[PDB]
């Protein structure tokens, strides 16, 4: 199988941000790390001014800055999710900018299981070593001498397997490590002293202490204080040897504190963000002992205000804060000395678009010029919205609740959107005004104390004004899974059909579910038909004028009788749960979460499904799709794409061999046919917000482009010197296979950027002998599609 | 007269042979009796 | 990867890893085989016979002997052994020595251990909270709300990812097992999905072909899901030969003493019966008189039981003089589970 993958919209989620003097020792820099993309901005009075934006062959994962003695500017340490560590330096020669690679290496332990708490990276404040926690019970150390040009590392065997969080401590005679670890007794903070000469731990400066049962964040306070600060949900505790100061303010009780930052160089002020987007300031008050040293007196916390759900917080000088978010738009908030009348000190200066997470998407030609636009359901919680993408121009429509699915009715000129909002049980009370609660007309379906329930709505949204025309609230304790718009049977009306599952917390697998049929006309959404089923309706498709439903582990076919009632025609008990259902012609693709693809065909004359092929390869999927009659494309675990191909013996005719793999580097929620401007064009969304595009090449072009790639990989220089075939190798957390049948579109499209002298050596002896002009024309032709 | 497999009891043979033959097993007598 | 292992022929039962298999051995050939194997590696291999012709085996398990004894009574070399299944192997070829020595070239299958569902989409910021104190309904409702908090980023809800989680799926099996024993201490069962699934598979009344199906599923989560599927949907047991005469329902299944609901026992003549203990039974006629003899359960006399339609031996009725006064033991081979 031959395929072509191009990224039509670079990832926009923010993995993490750092601040420091990277570009120059005289100016401030802010480094954002979106998935695989590193953006270096220069901070100024007006705001961020982009200076560089590079793309690494890896997920940034860990990023840090450090200025070892003897350097003018700060070096940048990046460890990727594939364990490619690299120390980089920024070198501005005249008007030309290029990131130099001081050192690189692959710090991976062969035998081990990745820590369930996640990769942790930390740097000694004196910059003597780099500490990495990758695997339980092992603490990897990288000395930072000038001889480690390959990042040689050695492991220290920790005894406390479960380590929640770890930091280095400011102020000591040897690099000290303080960490919170959980054992059956509870959570304890413990300190070790790292010794390079012996390559092991020694008893720390102060013994272990017991802490809050959830104590799950460690902050290393700088001089003159020293010591550490431990944060949970319930209490904040400052430990420094004998000194112990605990404060349990009621204002942080409601939400977990998930990110932190140091505002002032002396640690007097810290910024804390919680899951629901609130921003607090943690104050440290100091006393001066007569003929002694400064000591901490008390800890105070006050609610600065409300921002976007905070994934990373950094403090740009002059009271600016860059709130990054993976669930919503990032922003630059301004901290005032006094609160506005609403009672909050935080105001918003600028907002940065974040398309991800893309939970569903659909291609629609609103203006009918033959080049369709795209609509995506982005964000979660209060950040949810609809993004309208066209040729790359993006428009936003906030909802203030999580959108889940989407479909388009051409005749009604409206979008159907499933949405979910969280309501407290204190009847239930809404938290904030939402799209579903502020609809022009509302309908309600009929047929503990602080617990948070989910209320689900179907929203009819006009396609031009994007105002919520209608909102239909579903039954209590009902969860809507699927949304398909289609016309069934000979019926001339067009319907919004919804699948829902009745989920009670006491149960495990839903027993009851519904298939509802709504008709939107004359400004009203009336329920036309309703079917009770014994299961959850995970997926639904329009199968040649019939409704294909996935009732638990079953594919059922409903015909639309003249009396307007769904009527069963055939069933196929197919063992697995038919979560992913796709159709083309007569072939049906069925899959569950753990791979297990299964291709059926609906025998028309007989009237019952017959299994045609199946492939059971236990591995998590994100979504599947059909490229053509014979090729199916899906996403496996660890951010991978894969292609199966239906085909001699019967066994060979019933085995969907994999004929292509690719480490896309993102989670692919949804695939959808359509192009925004090679046969076919399957767009796909992602969690990071990247929108990609897959097309089917011809054999000749596929060979040509594969050879051109293999040639480029010997010319183009990647940041940190990461072999391209390594970054595109398949990955399953203990296994790797080379990519096959997939042409990396970004690498090819980068051919245009390189200048003529490199062009000539890239094109030499390729495949009449081709010349730079012919390859330029071919690459232009490839660029046209996206 | 005992059935070597299940413990069925009888006073004559014919019932015993019928009962043993009714068993749906490999009846590896040479490895059991 | 690849190895050669010997097979004793008299053992006809699909052994599941972790299950305890007791045997008596009579004929000289197996006596020599066991006395040669005991000194060497105890790698007894038992083939799951797909064909009752004893000449077609695809999957099997490498049993391990852990108890050995000899009883030279009756003037002859009776020997009694107890082994346990360890690993699952694929039959490459059957290189019989032609002496009845069924030497098999096989390969040891692995266990495909997958990572947690939400290990790819995990939010790195809140990843520190993934660790949480271990300690009930509210506790599970909090476990689901904490571990799959990132389910918002993907197109499926939390409760759909809780159907594939090892721990939440273990808990349901634990509940439905405790409903059978009434004295199953939480700590008796293992603590990891592989061992737990293998142990549960060894107590269900799966007849022959739904075991070779379980025995050939590599993924532990797959085995847990399939076991819970069997345990929920199928609740009635019928005669294997008749296939249509109900003898009992799962709710009457009753464990006795320390062993689970179903346990392996050996009759006086060396045959192996996986007996399942139940309070009540129906459609069975009793023959004989209550006689103790070699009663498996001390203090109980037994009478042979066979279904009143095809007269095939189904089990025994155990009674005692004295708790419970009357119960039944049904051999697993003769029982076929069926969907109500
Ligand atoms: N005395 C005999 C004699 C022949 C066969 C059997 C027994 C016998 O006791 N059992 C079972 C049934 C009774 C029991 O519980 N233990 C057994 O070994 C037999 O199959
Ligand atoms: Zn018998
Ligand atoms: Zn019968």
């Amino acid at each position: 199988s031959y395929n072509y993958v191009v990224t039509a919209q670079k990832p926009t989620a923010v993995n993490g941000c750092v601040t420091g003097h990277f570009t120059s020792a005289e100016d401030l820099n802010l480094l954002i790390a979106k998935n695989t993309r590193l953006e270096i901005y220069v901070v100024t009075a007006e705001g961020l001014r982009p200076v560089k934006e590079v793309g690494m062959y890896g997920k940034i994962a860990v990023m840090e800055l450090f200025r070892p003695k003897g350097e003018s500017k700060d070096l940048l340490f990046i460890l990727t999710a594939k364990y490619n560590a690299c120390i980089l330096e920024y070198k501005q020669s005249g008007e030309s900018i290029d990131i130099i690679t001081r050192a690189h290496g692959n710090v991976q332990d062969r035998i081990g299981r990745p820590s369930e708490t996640g990769i942790i990276g930390i740097i000694d404040p004196e910059c003597r070593m780099i500490g990495l926690r990758l695997y339980d019970g092992l603490f990897k150390v990288i000395p930072l001498d000038r001889d480690n040009k390959e990042l040689k590392a050695f492991n220290i065997r920790l005894e406390e397997l479960h380590v929640i969080d770890v930091k280095f401590l400011y102020g000591c005679q040897a690099p000290t490590i303080c960490f919170v670890y959980q054992d059956p007794q509870g959570r304890h903070v413990k300190t070790y002293e790292v010794s390079l000469r012996e390559k092991e731990f020694n008893k720390g400066p102060w013994k272990q202490e017991n802490v809050e049962a959830e104590a799950s964040m460690v902050i290393a306070v700088p001089e003159p204080f020293g010591g550490a600060i431990i944060i949970g949900q319930e209490s904040i505790t400052y430990h420094n040897g004998d000194k112990y100061l605990a404060i349990a303010p009621p204002i942080i009780k409601q939400s977990t504190i998930v990110c932190h930052n140091r505002v002032d160089p002396n640690g007097s002020r810290y910024l804390l963000g919680d899951m629901e987007g609130r921003l607090f300031m943690l104050l440290l008050e100091k006393e001066e002992q007569m003929d002694g040293t400064v000591t901490l007196k008390d800890l105070r916390v006050e609610l600065l205000g409300e921002t976007s759900i905070a994934e990373c917080l950094t403090y740009l000088d002059n009271g600016v804060v860059f709130v990054g978010s993976r669930l919503g738009d990032s922003q630059l908030v301004k901290l005032n000395v006094d609160s506005n009348e609403q009672g909050s000190y935080v105001v918003a200066m600028e907002t940065f678009t974040n398309l991800g997470p893309i939970v569903d998407m659909c291609v629609v030609d609103l203006e009918r010029q033959g080049q369709g636009q795209l609509v995506t359901c982005s964000g979660a919680f209060k950040e949810g919205s609809l993004r309208i993408i066209r040729n790359l121009h993006i428009r936003t429509v906030p909802l203030y609740e999580s959108p889940r699915k989407i479909c388009y009715q051409e005749v009604s000129q409206c979008f159907g959107v499933l949405s979910s909002r969280i309501e407290v049980q204190d009847g239930t009370t809404a938290l904030r005004p939402s799209a579903s609660t502020q609809a022009l007309s509302s309908s309600v379906s009929s047929s503990s104390f602080g617990e948070e329930v989910e209320v689900h709505n179907l929203l009819i949204i006009d396609q031009h004004t994007f105002e919520v025309l209608h909102a239909h609230q579903f039954l209590q304790n009902e969860y809507a899974l699927s949304l398909v718009s289609c016309k069934l049977g000979k019926d001339p009306n067009t319907y919004f059909i919804v699948g829902t599952a009745m989920v009670y917390p006491e149960e495990a697998e839903p027993k009851q579910g519904r298939i509802v049929v709504f008709q939107y006309s004359d400004g009203k959404l009336q329920t036309v038909a309703e079917k009770e089923v014994k299961g959850a309706v995970y997926s639904m498709v329009e199968f040649n004028g019939k409704l294909l439903a996935s009732i638990n582990s079953t594919v059922r076919l409903y015909e639309w009788t003249t009396e307007k009632e769904l009527r069963t025609e055939c069933n196929h008990y197919n063992n697995i749960m038919a979560l992913y259902l796709k159709t083309k012609g007569d072939f049906i693709l069925v899959g569950d979460l753990m791979r297990s693809v299964l291709l059926l065909a609906y025998k028309p004359m007989e009237g019952n499904f017959e299994e045609i092929a199946r492939d059971f390869n236990p591995n998590w999927m994100s979504a599947v799709e059909i490229l053509d009659d014979d090729n199916f494309l899906g996403a496996e675990n660890a951010f991978n794409l894969f292609v199966c191909q239906k085909d001699t013996t019967d066994e060979e005719r019933q085995h969907l061999q994999e004929v292509g793999l690719f480490h896309l580097g993102e989670f692919v929620n949804v695939f959808c046919h359509g192009s925004l401007v090679t046969q076919g064009s399957v767009l796909f969304g992602t969690v990071n917000g990247m929108i990609g595009l897959v097309t089917s090449l011809s054999e000749s072009w596929y060979n040509l482009l594969l050879d051109m790639q293999n040639r480029l990989n010997k010319v183009i220089k990647s940041v940190g010197k990461i072999e391209h075939s390594f970054w595109r190798s398949f990955h399953t957390e203990r296994k790797t296979e080379p990519a096959t049948g997939f042409i990396d579109g970004d690498l090819i499209e980068s051919f245009l950027d390189i200048s003529r002298p490199k062009m000539q050596e890239v094109v030499a002896n390729l495949q009449r002998e081709a010349t730079a002009d012919d390859l330029i024309k071919v690459v232009e032709e490839l660029t046209r599609i996206h | 007269l005992f059935c070597p497999i299940c413990g069925f009891t009888c006073r004559q043979k014919g019932n015993l042979l019928r009962h043993i033959n009714l068993h749906t097993g490999e009846k590896l007598f040479k490895y059991h009796l | 990867s690849c190895q050669v292992i010997p097979v004793l022929p008299q053992v006809m039962m699909i052994l599941i890893p972790g299950q305890t298999l007791p045997l008596q051995l009579f004929h000289p050939q197996e006596v020599s085989m066991v006395r040669n194997l005991i000194q060497k590696d105890r790698t007894f291999a038992v083939l799951a016979y797909s064909n009752v012709q004893e000449r077609e085996a695809q999957f099997g398990t490498t049993a391990e002997i852990y108890a050995y004894r000899e009883e030279q009574d009756f003037g002859i070399e009776i020997v009694k052994v107890k082994a346990i299944g360890r690993q699952r192997f694929k039959v490459l070829e059957l290189r019989t020595q032609s002496d009845g020595i069924q030497q098999a070239k096989v390969q040891i299958l692995p266990e495909c251990v997958l990572p947690s569902t939400m290990s790819a989409v995990q939010l790195e910021s809140l990843n520190k909270c993934q660790i949480f104190p271990s300690k009930s309904y509210k506790w599970w409702q909090k476990y689901q709300k904490r571990k799959f908090h990132c389910a918002n980023l993907t197109s499926w809800p939390r409760w759909l990812y809780s159907l594939y989680d090892a721990e939440t799926l273990m808990d349901r099996i634990k509940k439905q097992l405790r409903e059978w024993d009434e004295n199953l201490k939480d700590d008796s069962l293992p603590s990891n999905p592989i061992d737990f699934s293998y142990r549960v598979a060894a107590c269900l009344p799966i007849d022959d072909v739904l075991r070779i199906q379980l025995l050939k599923i590599g993924s532990a989560i797959q085995r847990l899901r399939c076991e819970l599927d069997i345990m929920n949907k199928c609740t009635s047991l019928c005669c294997k030969q008749c296939q249509e005469t109900e003898i009992t329902t799962k709710n009457e299944i009753f464990s006795l003493s320390l062993c689970g609901p179903m346990a392996a026992y050996v009759n006086p003549h060396g045959y192996v019966h996986e007996t399942l203990t139940v309070y009540k039974a129906c459609n069975l006629n009793l023959i004989g008189r209550p006689s103790t003899e070699h009663s498996w359960f001390p203090g109980y006399a037994w009478t042979v039981a066979q279904c009143k339609i095809c007269a095939s031996h189904i089990g025994w009725k155990f009674t005692a003089t004295k708790s419970p006064q009357k119960f039944w033991g049904l051999t697993r081979s003769a029982l076929l589970p069926t969907i109500p």
